[PDB]
């Protein structure tokens, strides 16, 4: 069970969540406004996560 | 991108069907501005 | 089961809890006012924390 | 004032799927009081 | 199962139970006076973790 | 913040009913407290 | 329910407009957020 | 501009196998756009 | 399954262990008087310790 | 002594759902006797 | 799988063993004169161990 | 399972990822601006991600 | 503390029953000592 | 009655069924 | 129609079914 | 499956194995004369190892 | 002496349920003995 | 399951995986032009990786 | 499952099996002569290896 | 060396048949060459 | 200390029973030697 | 046996009280054990 | 020469059990070519 | 499932594959001229490699 | 197929056999490669 | 499962090796002579490895 | 899951496979000279490797 | 020579139930060919 | 040693039946080499 | 016989069923 932090470190970052299965499609995309936090998971229904604007990304691997 | 398919769909709150007809499902503003684009030209 | 530690540093912070499943929303959110702590787990309907307002937060991953 | 409105409901950070219409998202201590009102008004 | 090490640094520390679930409820806080320590795992019904006022904090990942 | 259910309950000691009147389920004080005044304010 | 309620001081009526008993902040506070969100 | 043809589509690196005849393959937003089309047109 | 190791520094030290469930109470209460050990595991009953009075105590986490 | 008050009950921290009313929470000791008490009276 | 070592410093030594279930008691008492060891599992049946006078004590955690 | 993070360092790059099974294709291809991030899973579907024009990777491995 | 469930009962060795008289089980002489001392002022 | 007594027997009557 | 007008228009029809 | 090492230091040492389940007896006592080795395994019927007498002791949480 | 007493049997270190009224707990030794006898006697 | 990361060092690196099972056939042959990254895992139908031409390679063991 | 070297250090080193279940016994006994080595696992049948006479033994926790 | 599996053939896009005459299974120009080289001279 | 089963039998090869009589079970000279002890003894 | 059984040296009988066979230590120390604990 | 016979296959370095006779074990380019061939001639 | 790694440092290098089962033979001979690549799983069809020819060689166990 | 057969310069036979193209080294290699394999 | 490595220091070493079950016999024993080694697995059949002979011996353990 | 190394270090070395089961038999040897590596696994029907003539091997353990 | 007496047989380290009586304990080697002419012969 | 199992036997690369009537099996000259001789002299 | 001729008859002799 993985997941990844994001920090905006500006306004209106964008974390895009792409659809997990045969076929890939922008299911869901969150915004972050300078200094917001989102912590996500991979999930069931999502298996890649986009990342859009200056923002500070924390992974199971490293920063 | 700027567009996600939360900008195209919302699951009627309803049937988690007379609000959806069936749709499961409503269209929203932006959904329809593309897709009233594409009928009337394709 | 993985879970973020957060504290608020300022009044009003912020913990939004976004639903696990095909479609995304915020299911709860949380308020804590300076000093007050939020252990999360990640579970079976909260598969994404959003957090708003200048807070300290602890993952597995790090601060 | 002991519970304040802070407490109990926060403004909508998008506005909406993600408040589903209602513009407010509500805290646990919000849910508390209104399911014991609701289960026995 | 993780469990939170909770020590009330002051008088009144409230550690509060969020319910595992759909939604979420407070529902049970535990009291804490100057110097008492309260061990908490979270449960089948406790998924979130709530403290109140001036206390030490230990978890998995620090403090 | 500073009210749980826990602190609104209290599961009937006699069915886990004439003591709780079904409600399993007895009610605090501060319960009837909030419950009074909305129901009368409502 | 003190926190909540007082007694309308003119009714112990156009003051409390036919309530019998006034309203604290706390008081609003707790029936805007039921009001609001009940049924 | 917001979406340019480049976001949409994309380029098959090799040319056809990997793309199956198509001459593209699609990016997520590509088919984000068809995928809500085909379904509603 | 995880253990506490509680020593009482002082007389009269309060080890009170609740209920795993949907409510909580204190279901047992034990007593120990200066230098008495107690190591208890978290069970199938009890999911939460609480230690009143000036006790030295050892868990997974730390001291 | 042997065994005091103490060493059978213990009050009840709180005061009630802690100790259901009972007003005072057993030691493990005070279960021990009780348990045996009840089993063979 | 876990166990206590518990090396008795004086006479006399109490290694009391309280009952796993819903209720609690003390079901076995073990006696540890000066310079005895005794050596035991946390069991089905067996979920606290309690220790009475002065004696070394070796865990899981530490001494 | 494991996962990819792929920075972008200039325009234009290129995540394609490459179908599990007997017979392997070109089944999606995710476009990198300079200085955007993606998050990918290995997953039921895709086995193999490609990387074109600069960027910076992370993963189990190393860099 | 000083006293366990040990100090008032023992396994019946024959029924692991007229030797136990279907207690399964013999009152030691501390049990009897408690018990007769509870039945006598209760 | 011993003080000891009192003691068990006090803790067996309020706490009996 | 605009350029994002084709832009969309192209894609969708060199590619619906 | 965990083990002690008892080596008997002088003569006579006793290694007394207390039986699993809800009552507890001697099952059996093994004697170690000085510089006697008995390696044990905690086991279905075993759940307590008792040691008499001057005796070196290895265990997985130490000496 | 070969096999002596105290390979045998052991004093009970309590006094009894510990060694069930025998007094005396046997080491391996002792049970190898005794299985053998009792089986072919 | 395992993975393969392959930098090419040069223009038209070759990486041939090699079928799963019986008999072992090259199924197929991924190009990699001067900087191309091609992260590959073992799967079910590919169970050993050729590479061809100067590339850079990481995996589990090395470099 | 876990086992036991022995190396003999003198002439005339014996290696006791006890065996597993609810009564013990002597079931098997090998013979060392200073320099030879056993190893032994601890088995199905066998939960106690008894050592007499001076031998090097080396167990997972230490010698 | 340079040659694969996928190098000679391509799965037929219409049945995962006229389009590949039953062979599912479009041979590639690359395999026509060398089938027809060793059909005639073997 | 210094007397094991194995010491005292040897399971019949036969029967692994006119060679062990029943017994499975070929007892050592050592074994007839505690037992004829034993059982003249007793 | 003869690390147990020792002919009695009178009727190779008082001495022996009719056994025909006196006994060394190690002989009492099994027959003890087996005598105590047999059935 | 594009393919070689070196590519296609090796010498046996046992001699047959090895081989099965063969003499000639085959590279993973060897099979693909012959697989091929005999799936279509 | 382990693999291992064989990079040819002259040319006509060979990886053999042995066959799993109770009879052995050389099912497949991989040809590696100087500087060729080839990563290979020990798989349900072959249990040992064998290596002809100066090469480098990585496996769990080491070069 | 280039890379393989070529025009037999002769009949465009002795030269070739009656086979109306001769061969390239690559040509053999494959030829002798799927003769001693086929069937 | 667990291996011993055997390595003969000198010519004649043996390795015994004692069946695994209710009665032990030694199945087989190998031979080796000087600077020959042997890999042997704890088996279904085998628990017990006897070493005879000046040998040098590779465990899980140590040497 | 355990493999040996071997390399041959002269000519003519030996890998013998011996059977795994109630009874022992070289079932296959390898053949290796100067420079030639074996990686061979332990297998359902394989377990023990026997090594005759010089050469350099790698287990799980040491070298 | 190529296999001699000791490559076959291994005398009973212990003489007899470690050899069942057989007198010695067989080496790989021995069962192979033992195992090769009782299944043939 | 210098004798395997190998040297000894084939299995049958028909019968992974006539070609090793039933034997399953084809013995090397190695193989027969020793049985002759036991055969000859047992 | 050479003796490698009865070392193999030996011990065959000696083993058979
Ligand atoms: N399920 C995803 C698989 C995926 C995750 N990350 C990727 C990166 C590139 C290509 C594919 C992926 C998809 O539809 O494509
Ligand atoms: N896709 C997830 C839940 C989810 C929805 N949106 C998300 C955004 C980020 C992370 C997870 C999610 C599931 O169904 O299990
Ligand atoms: N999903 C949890 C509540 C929760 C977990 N993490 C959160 C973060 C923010 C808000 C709520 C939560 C539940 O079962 O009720
Ligand atoms: N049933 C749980 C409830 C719980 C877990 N952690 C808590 C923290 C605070 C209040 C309640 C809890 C328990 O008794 O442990
Ligand atoms: N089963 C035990 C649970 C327990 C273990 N350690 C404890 C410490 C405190 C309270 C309860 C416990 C009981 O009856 O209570
Ligand atoms: N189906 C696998 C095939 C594969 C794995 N690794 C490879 C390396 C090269 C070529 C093909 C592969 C995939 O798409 O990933
Ligand atoms: N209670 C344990 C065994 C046991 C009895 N008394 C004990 C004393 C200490 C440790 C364990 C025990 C069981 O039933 O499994
Ligand atoms: N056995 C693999 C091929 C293989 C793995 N390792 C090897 C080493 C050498 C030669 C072939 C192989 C298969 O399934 O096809
Ligand atoms: N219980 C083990 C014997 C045993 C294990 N540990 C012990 C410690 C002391 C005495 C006996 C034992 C058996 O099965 O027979
Ligand atoms: N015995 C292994 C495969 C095998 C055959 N010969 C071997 C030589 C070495 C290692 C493994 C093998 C199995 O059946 O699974
Ligand atoms: N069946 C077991 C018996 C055993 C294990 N360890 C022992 C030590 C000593 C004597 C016998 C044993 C074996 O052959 O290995
Ligand atoms: N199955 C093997 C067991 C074994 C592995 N290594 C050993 C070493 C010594 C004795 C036996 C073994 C056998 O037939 O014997
Ligand atoms: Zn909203
Ligand atoms: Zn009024
Ligand atoms: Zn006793
Ligand atoms: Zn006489
Ligand atoms: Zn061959
Ligand atoms: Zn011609």
């Amino acid at each position: 069970s993985d997941f990844v932090v994001i920090k905006a470190l500006e306004d209106g970052v964008n974390v895009i969540g792409l659809t997990r299965g045969a076929d890939t499609r922008f299911h869901h995309s969150e915004k972050l406004d300078k200094g917001e936090v989102l912590i996500a998971q991979f999930t069931e229904h999502t298996s890649a996560i986009k990342v859009r604007g200056k923002a500070y990304i924390q992974t199971r691997h490293g920063v | 991108m700027v567009i996600a398919t939360d900008d195209l769909e919302v699951a009627c709150p309803k049937c988690e069907c007379p609000a959806c007809s069936g749709k499961g499902v409503i269209l929203t503003a932006q959904g329809y501005t593309l897709l009233d684009f594409i009928q009337k030209h394709l």
